């Protein structure tokens, strides 16, 4: 149904401001919002959110506290100011998927429309994109498992449309555009390198700790096709992309005569103002 | 001589059919197939002035139709009439050369492999001669890649497109590699 | 086979399946018909090309070959990282 | 240094004492034929005719006779 | 007619094998060897300058 | 296309750098477009060996 | 005045792999005086005759060797035969026993094919040495790099050529400096 | 004042030493401020614009 | 004696050839400051813009 979202980066500097309003209590749990946004188009589109009062149990994992008086006041009166945004979904601050939140979605898979998930952590330590779209839909199982809501990953995109980037570039004054050449491309290719490290490194140890010591089916399914991509490049003997490393190369030898000569050209201002400049200043310096 | 529709018979310094005469050497040979369908075969000039000596339309049409059984026999007169000339005299050995090294390139270009008999009897000359002949072109003559006789076939690769056309301006790089390091002692003297 | 000249031959397909070399066009032309297979051989003599297919129900040797070839991509990726962005970080940061 | 050239052109000053204008006008008589000209092409055009200067100069006049015996 | 390029093709007389090949990037020797030509005359008359302004 | 756009003109700078050489009249400087050219050409050589380590592992 | 014996020596030794270049691009008459006559055996090289042009050297031969010693002269004069079969080497495949031997003015079986394999041993060329009914074949591809392992023909090209402009990049970045160090 | 003018000119080679990466740091920095202001002032000119004469 | 003059005098000049690479790192710094003056005047200009 939805290919992709389009989330503001103002719903999560709004949990900025759940963890800055917590006022050090020592709870910090998944504080739910309720995400707003655009389901009319097919794209969604997150302008603003705001949050309910959610508190759980320490130990029975069941429990979960919303409202909906004030769901229906905050959404009434911010529908009376700005009426082109409706209700979509919410999205939880935990780094963990718990058992709850089928029951915690379902209130507003009942009263309100499908609702998209989102998993965020409370750190911003992660590398990776804090933002996963995850629709609830219920899927059809092959192995004949019931069926049950799942939450599949829609991808997702960081974008602001007029404003926010402008306060944001003000506000940072530190992060840089764009700007291609020899610095932004470098540093991708210097740290993407950790930037891949990092995300399956983090990944296949707990995956291998879960292929011996898992059970509570994890859908292996998928993972024969994970491996199969991965058996998809059986270390090519690269016997017939050695042309192609002839044309890469011979366009390397382009931008080789490139450089040079149009380097040589700028030579001529340099290595004619050294000497017209200096024998001239010089012989009537006195 | 692209203005020769308003030349006329100038008796101060060379008559018409000498300046026609004297300009069908430079433009039979200086010339390719492209060139002289472009130039003299569209223009009606050539098409006039022939009618004037037979000979010089057997030199165009055997040469522009690749006939060499017929043009080698009657290249004895380009021979001795090539010499005996005032100021066309002493350039007729390059004019000679120049032209076999010509045809032969013209053939060779549409051909990549050449038997010796079909070579031998379109030529109407022995063996023994285009041995040499083809010898001395490929170090001397300079025109395709090295000639094998395994099987006694002509038979050239010519790789001159793909990377020798990347290859053309090597030359330029080494020699302006030379001029920069010219442009390096420059530097400080 | 996963590597290594994953090339073969239709004398191992007609040794299995005890038939004649001249059915062995009719068998890849089914297993071509099924859809499960997307190989096309571009031989001049008879072989064996294959690619994309799905196991679907286990391979053990692939889970601990999965580990080793896995982990020696993950160690070869660290190792390009390290390499590159040890002196790249010192001279261009 | 510059002073060594000194000695070098004592050597050309017996070079043009051997023969007094007797290279510059015996090969200036082939001079005359090749002063103007490119000299990038005398060094074939020198090649094939020094090559040919000894034997087979022409060469031309005689396939009509090759034909027929070759 | 292959001598007149209306087509990419060879002939053969040994083994009368038929080959047909061409090459697309045409725009790329040209502009470069033009660079290579058209800058040969910029090192040069730097040259004159220099050589002018020296000696 | 850009680069001998340029370098027709360029052609014609030594004649007036070769006869006034006093003051300039021109404001443009030749010079970073093309040194502008070059880092957008140095792309292919910074994915060289981006290639080289997608082929490699 | 003076680049005339860099360039006579230069010549002199060039002429030894083979291919002598004569002078071309430089026009001045003190190398055409100096050149004149060593010009006669310079060009005498190329055809290779060993019996006529051994008098030929001898016969003029008063300055080039009278320069003393005459080291390279008389590695030359066997040189001459070494530079005729490098000259065959750039020739057909095939080697006869009377067209190309009588040629060569060496007429013999056993001597053809063996400094025809001194001429093998030195590296410089490439043969296939076959014996099938007692001619001796060769393969003689002297096809160029294209379309033949080009990254690694021309990758010290790059890597070199790169290496000497960028120096040369060096060489207009400095002097830069020495021009605004003053100011 | 004779042998005293190697060490104590140690010290002026230590502080014109420590002028060289400062140096790199200044012309590895203000170009990035230019192209910095640079954009910034080249993304002023927007397409949206009335045309005069 | 004949060390403060022979031994201390090639100390001194080595001392001089130290001079010599101050001179170069002075220069350096001469004209890597003037140049980064150019560049501080041009991004000054642009910020006046």
């Amino acid at each position: 149904a939805v290919q992709k979202v389009v989330v503001h980066p103002l719903v999560l500097l709004s949990v900025v401001d759940h963890f800055n309003r917590i006022g050090k209590v020592g709870n910090q749990k998944r504080v739910v919002g309720v995400l707003l946004g655009s389901w009319q188009k097919k794209v969604l589109d997150v302008s603003n959110s705001f949050a309910v009062p959610f508190d759980e149990d320490d130990k029975d994992d069941s429990v979960w506290f919303l409202d909906h008086d004030y769901l229906e006041n905050m959404y009434g009166m911010f529908k009376k100011v700005n009426a082109r945004e409706r209700i979509v979904g919410w999205y939880h601050t935990g780094p963990k998927l718990h058992k709850n939140d089928i029951a915690i979605n379902e209130l507003m898979k009942r009263y309100c429309p499908n609702s998209v998930l989102v998993i965020i952590d409370v750190k911003p330590k992660d590398l990776g994109l804090p933002t996963e779209a995850y629709i609830s839909v219920e899927e059809v199982h092959d192995d004949g498992t019931p069926t049950s809501k799942t939450f599949e990953h829609v991808t997702s995109e960081i974008g602001a449309e007029e404003a926010e980037e402008v306060g944001v570039e003000h506000l940072l004054r530190d992060i840089k555009d764009t700007t291609v050449g020899t610095l932004s491309q470098r540093i991708t290719n210097q740290v993407h390198g950790l930037k891949g490290l990092n995300s399956k490194l983090l990944d296949i140890r707990s995956y291998l700790e879960k292929v011996a010591t898992g059970k509570l089916p994890i859908n292996h399914q998928i993972i024969y096709q994970l491996q199969d991509v991965f058996n998809l490049l059986p270390d090519v003997s690269l016997q017939e992309f050695v042309k192609a490393f002839y044309l890469k190369t011979n366009d390397q030898m382009v931008v080789v005569y490139l450089a040079s000569l149009i380097r040589s050209v700028v030579a001529l201002h340099n290595l004619i103002n050294n000497k017209i400049a200096n024998r001239d200043a010089e012989k009537k310096e006195g | 001589f692209l203005d020769t529709v308003s030349t006329f018979t100038s008796y101060e310094l060379m008559d018409y059919k000498t300046f026609v005469t004297y300009t069908v050497y430079v433009s039979m040979i200086a010339l390719e197939r492209p060139d002289l369908r472009e130039k003299v075969i569209k223009g009606a000039e050539i098409l006039e002035v022939l009618h004037s000596l037979p000979a010089v339309r057997q030199y165009l049409f055997s040469l522009y139709e690749c006939r060499y059984s017929v043009f080698f026999q009657s290249l004895a007169v380009v021979e001795q009439e090539m010499k005996k000339d005032w100021l066309f005299a002493p350039h007729y050995r390059y004019y000679v050369r120049e032209m076999r090294i010509h045809a032969y390139s013209q053939l060779l270009e549409s051909y990549r492999s050449l038997t010796l008999g079909y070579m031998a009897e379109a030529f109407g000359v022995g063996v023994e001669f285009i041995d040499q002949e083809l010898s001395r072109f490929i170090a001397a003559g300079r025109l395709h890649c090295k000639i094998d006789k395994v099987n006694e076939i002509v038979e050239t690769n010519r790789p001159d497109s793909k990377n020798w056309q990347y290859q053309e301006t090597i030359k330029k790089g080494d020699l302006l590699l030379n001029r920069v390091q010219k442009l390096s002692r420059v530097i400080n003297m | 086979r996963p590597a290594n000249h994953r090339q073969l031959t239709f004398e191992e397909i007609a040794k299995s399946a005890k038939i004649t070399v001249n059915e062995v066009e009719l068998l890849v032309m089914k297993a071509l018909s099924v859809g499960l297979v997307k190989g096309s051989i571009d031989e001049v003599d008879k072989r064996v090309h294959m690619t994309w297919v799905q196991p679907r129900v286990l391979d053990l040797q692939q889970i601990k070959g999965m580990k080793d070839r896995l982990e020696f991509w993950c160690t070869d990726v660290k190792s390009m990282e390290m390499l590159v962005e040890h002196q790249a970080h010192d001279i261009l940061t | 240094m510059s002073e060594k050239k000194q000695p070098v052109d004592l050597g050309l000053l017996e070079e043009d004492d051997e023969f007094e204008e007797f290279p510059a006008e015996d090969w200036a008589g082939l001079d005359e034929d090749e002063d103007a000209h490119v000299w990038e092409d005398n060094w074939d055009d020198d090649n094939v005719e020094d090559d040919f200067s000894n034997q087979l100069r022409a060469e031309l006049e005689k396939h009509g006779y090759k034909m027929e015996t070759s | 007619m292959i001598l007149d390029k209306k087509f990419h093709g060879i002939l053969d007389q040994g083994e009368g094998v038929l080959i047909i090949f061409d090459e697309p990037p045409v725009d790329k020797t040209y502009e470069a060897a033009l660079e290579t030509i058209q800058n040969m005359s910029k090192v040069v008359d730097s040259l004159y300058n220099k050589a002018k302004k020296l000696t | 296309n850009y680069n001998k756009a340029v370098e027709e003109e360029d052609k014609m700078t030594p004649e007036q750098l070769a006869i006034k050489n006093v003051g300039k009249q021109d404001p443009k400087r030749h010079l970073e477009e093309h040194v502008d050219v070059l880092m957008t050409s140095n792309i292919v050589q910074c994915l060289a060996a981006m290639l080289d380590t997608v082929v490699f592992k | 005045g003076f680049k005339q014996t860099v360039h006579k020596l230069l010549i002199v030794v060039e002429l030894l792999l083979g291919e002598i270049p004569d002078r071309l691009q430089f026009r001045q008459p003190s190398l055409k005086r100096s050149l004149m006559p060593y010009f006669l055996l310079t060009q005498a090289v190329r055809t290779g005759n060993l019996a006529k042009f051994n008098q030929v050297l001898d016969q003029f031969g008063e300055k080039f060797q009278a320069d003393g010693t005459y080291t390279l002269i008389i590695r030359l004069r066997h040189n001459v035969i070494k530079t005729g079969v490098r000259m065959i080497s750039l020739s057909y495949s095939r080697i006869s026993l009377a067209d190309i031997a009588q040629k060569l003015q060496l007429d013999s079986p056993e001597d053809a094919e063996f400094i025809v394999a001194k001429a093998i041993r030195d590296g410089v060329i490439e043969a296939s040495i076959n014996h099938e009914k007692g001619y001796v074949q060769s393969k003689e591809m002297i096809d160029i790099y294209s379309t033949r392992e080009p990254q690694l023909a021309f990758h010290q090209r790059i890597s070199f050529c790169l290496d000497i402009h960028n120096m040369s990049v060096k060489a207009m970045r400095f002097p830069p400096k020495s021009y605004n160090k003053d100011l | 004042d004779l042998y005293s003018r190697y060490k104590k000119l140690q010290q002026e080679l230590e502080f014109l030493e420590v002028q060289e990466e400062y140096i790199k740091d200044e012309q590895k920095n203000l170009k990035k401020e230019f192209l910095h202001a640079q954009e910034e002032v080249k993304r002023i000119q927007s397409i949206p614009l009335v045309i005069g004469q | 004696l004949e060390e403060g003059k022979a031994g201390s005098g090639l100390r001194q000049y080595y001392l001089s050839k130290i001079e010599e690479l101050q001179l170069i790192v002075n220069d350096k710094s001469q004209n890597l400051r003037r140049l980064q003056a150019q560049r501080n005047e041009l991004n000054a200009k642009v910020r006046l813009l």
